[PDB]
């Protein structure tokens, strides 16, 4: 039972992203492009760094995106995270 | 006279690259031979003679001229194998050489480990003028130069990879030379590059299937000094025989796991003789006659022995062998001491092997 | 960050290319520095952000128990943890990660002779292989090799090899001999 | 053939019962654990009789004294004193014993041999005793899954 | 295999709907729609 839950940990991470969920083949249709999105675009040591960069930054100093994500997270709100959509996804004709 | 000497040469080099494996095989089923005739080797009687005992006679000769075969297979065994699996491991640390040198510069930008020992002698190989022999791109020299010269010196890199200025423009110029003769043995001499005979004996010496090969043909020498020696050619089958090696795969898989869970075992065992020694000592008496006390945990040393040896191989842990504690003032203690070492130790640990090697398989 | 998004956001423009050439530089200087993100923005579309990631918060996020950190949040989350949960879970894990690595940054106040050994056997036990060239073993060779011979060429063959053979044992055994030496 | 054999002596009839494999299904399920990995099991055993000879051949060049197995004084029963006897010693009387050979050989105590003798009995039981008959059980519940 | 049917089961249910049967992918191109689909849409509770 422990060897299948860490199979199963190996799998669904080198299946779908953390994040969006979204499978490995859409991303995958551009050479590289799973490994790509889960490395530079829904990385989740980014959205940690992005964390602690709004938590030290002044509550003055915040940008829109900044300001809107800080109150979504204040008030515990979770659809800023990006849900079975990307930004690959919301551009797919303009992007190719 | 060379044409035909080194043509002849070649040839015994093929053949014996071409049978390699053959001789292999051969001297596993040499090795099978001379201990099935040792299963009939007796002790006859101070001195101690061992005796071939044969109703036929004819055994003790078969047994030397086995003997002489094997050593000579084996030999035969190691010149196979410089032969033909020794340019491989050659052509692979030359390309590893020449990569770490172009895509790394791990001998311009960075430095070996100094606790690495590939990257120390490779160290060596660099300078030579034989370098790549077997890798087939002749040009690193070239692109390492072109990589790294502007910057960190175009004569350094030179130096450093043995390349020669002075030598290769004014050869690229008109430069008067005398080309050597091949009946020269001096120039035949001449020829040779030292230094990268010397690096290619270092990764040769520190190849694991060569040292492996040595240790077969010692065996095989020992063998005549001592015919019990040409059992230790028996270990060769995991090698010889690949089902073997797909059952041996269950034990290897969880190497680690098992030597962690046998100390582990240890321990548990340690902590069982803890408490023996201090509580239970008096149930350790060994002997029947009453003269002679014969105490197995009157000293750390010798309980903690007592405990692993007789304690773990019995069936029913150290109770089994231990007195009876019926109808006294530590009974219970002593039930539930033995109780728990039969459950952890002797149920669990056990299980714990048995799993492991099951969970490799699957 | 600004020629990131103008990059990212105009991915065919030659002139835009252009200038990325012209600042490749700054943007190899401060791509480990710079982030990415993507959210639902207000205007209900993914929009991606650029912020700042420190120097300090990446290594504390590179040391191992940090890492360990998040292969158990990983595991635990996937085999147990639920969708519904997930992003809250991650939440947590992200706050108290980001609190460790701020008390880890706060706390940080401003063999080797085995291989010489081998190499030294290596070096010693080959040159005295090789000193048996220069023996003039192969000139006094030369006179009573002007005849052919078969067998005396398959016997030179094979005590070639039976010498590389006995110098790997003398290495062996140097090998042995410095190990022992060293450990006492 | 067996059947008929039967009539001259009656106990050739307890042949027939081997014919349940084919007669039942699952029974055939059941022994498809041992046959679907029977190459493996025979090459199991062949190693255990490797291992085994190996050890033999240690204990007849080092502790052949230790393999008195008469209690009269007058008769000494040698059982490792010849390369034959001694090898199926081990393979009968050693194997079957649950605490490996050492179960069966005299007491190493008080002996200029005795920790190697212990590290022979230890590894004796922990290689043969524990580990291969663990690979033959591994092999079956390999084969059931 | 008791172990491996639960996690069948489990495995079953987390990836298609007990009535429809269509597969979660497409409940789930919409956020949330998958568990919105099986606990508004298609719950059995509801059809009981
Ligand atoms: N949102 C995501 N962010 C990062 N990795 C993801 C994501 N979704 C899936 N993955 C997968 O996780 C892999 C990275 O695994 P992980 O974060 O555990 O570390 P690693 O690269 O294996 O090494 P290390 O543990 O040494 O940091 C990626 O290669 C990718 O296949
Ligand atoms: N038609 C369906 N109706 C309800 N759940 C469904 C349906 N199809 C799939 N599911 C899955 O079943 C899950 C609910 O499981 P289940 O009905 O066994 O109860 P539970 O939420 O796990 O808890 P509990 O057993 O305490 O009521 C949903 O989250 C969903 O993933
Ligand atoms: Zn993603
Ligand atoms: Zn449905």
């Amino acid at each position: 039972e422990l060897r299948d839950q860490q199979e199963q940990v190996k799998e669904d991470m080198e299946t779908k992203c953390f994040i969006c969920g979204i499978g490995n083949d859409y991303f995958d249709t551009v050479p590289h492009g799973f490994e790509t999105h889960t490395l530079q675009e829904h990385n989740l040591a980014n959205y940690l760094f992005f964390l602690m960069y709004l938590i030290n930054k002044d509550e003055t100093e915040h940008t829109g995106q900044e300001s809107y994500v800080w109150k979504m997270y204040q008030e515990r709100c979770w659809e800023f995270f990006p849900a079975g959509d990307c930004f690959r996804k919301q551009y797919e004709d303009q992007l190719n | 006279f060379w044409k035909k000497i080194i043509a002849y040469q070649q040839k015994l080099l093929n053949y014996f690259a071409r049978n390699f494996y053959n001789m292999r095989m051969l001297a596993l089923f040499v090795a099978f031979a001379i201990n099935f005739i040792l299963l009939f080797y007796k002790v006859s009687t101070i001195a101690v003679h061992y005796v071939l005992e044969e109703s036929s006679g004819y055994m003790e000769p078969t047994l030397r001229i086995l003997a002489i075969l094997h050593t000579v297979i084996s030999f035969f065994c190691i010149i196979g194998y410089y032969c033909l699996k020794v340019p491989l491991v050659i052509f692979k640390r030359e390309k590893e050489v020449a990569r770490k040198l172009e895509f790394d510069g791990l001998y311009i930008t960075e430095q070996p480990s100094e606790d690495d020992i590939k990257g120390q002698w490779d160290r060596l190989v660099i300078n030579t003028q034989s370098f790549p022999n077997n890798y087939w791109d002749k040009f690193v020299k070239r692109k390492v130069m072109d990589k790294y010269g502007e910057f960190y010196g175009r004569d350094r890199i030179s130096e450093l990879l043995g390349m020669d200025k002075a030598a290769l423009d004014f050869s690229d110029a008109r430069e008067k030379k005398k080309p050597k003769k091949d009946s020269s043995l001096s120039a035949v001499l001449n020829s040779i590059d030292v230094k990268y005979q010397m690096w290619k004996l270092g990764v040769v010496f520190t190849d694991n299937s060569f040292l492996y090969l040595a240790w077969y043909m010692t065996m095989s020498v020992l063998g005549h000094y001592n015919n019990f020696f040409f059992a230790a050619h028996l270990l060769d089958i995991a090698m010889g025989f690949k089902t073997l090696r797909t059952i041996l795969s269950s034990v290897t898989h969880n190497g680690k796991q098992l030597v962690l869970t046998v100390g582990l075992l240890a321990v548990v065992v340690y902590l069982y003789t803890v408490v023996a020694f201090n509580f239970f000592r008096k149930f350790y008496n060994k002997s029947e006659d009453g003269d002679t006390p014969d105490m197995k945990c009157d000293d750390m040393l010798t309980c903690y022995m007592f405990h692993m040896y007789v304690g773990v191989r019995a069936g029913g842990g150290i109770g089994d062998e231990i007195e009876d504690p019926a109808g006294d003032e530590y009974e219970i203690y002593r039930i539930i001491f033995d109780i728990t070492f039969f459950f952890f130790v002797i149920v669990i640990l056990l299980a714990i092997i048995q799993g492991l090697i099951i969970d490799a398989f699957g | 960050v600004l020629l990131t998004n103008l990059s990212e956001h105009m991915p065919n423009d030659t002139r835009l290319q252009t200038f990325l050439e012209l600042a490749e530089s700054v943007l190899n200087y401060f791509q480990p520095f710079l982030g990415r993100i993507e959210i639902m923005g207000s205007a209900k579309r993914i929009e991606r952000v650029y912020f700042e990631i420190s120097e300090s918060s990446r290594t504390q996020w590179e040391k191992p128990q940090v890492k360990e950190s998040k292969r158990q949040f990983i595991f635990d989350v996937v085999n147990e943890g639920g969708e519904k949960e997930k992003m809250e879970l991650f939440v947590n894990f992200c706050e108290d990660t980001i609190f460790e690595m701020q008390l880890a940054a706060q706390i940080s106040e401003s063999s080797i002779l085995t291989v010489r050994s081998a190499l030294f056997a290596l070096r010693y036990n080959i040159l005295t292989l090789m000193r048996m060239l220069s023996l003039k073993s192969l000139k006094k060779q030369m006179k009573k090799v002007k005849k052919m011979t078969v067998k005396d060429m398959v016997t030179a063959f094979f005590s070639s090899y039976w010498s590389i053979f006995m110098t790997l044992l003398h290495f062996v055994a140097s090998v042995f001999r410095g190990f022992f030496r060293i450990i006492c």
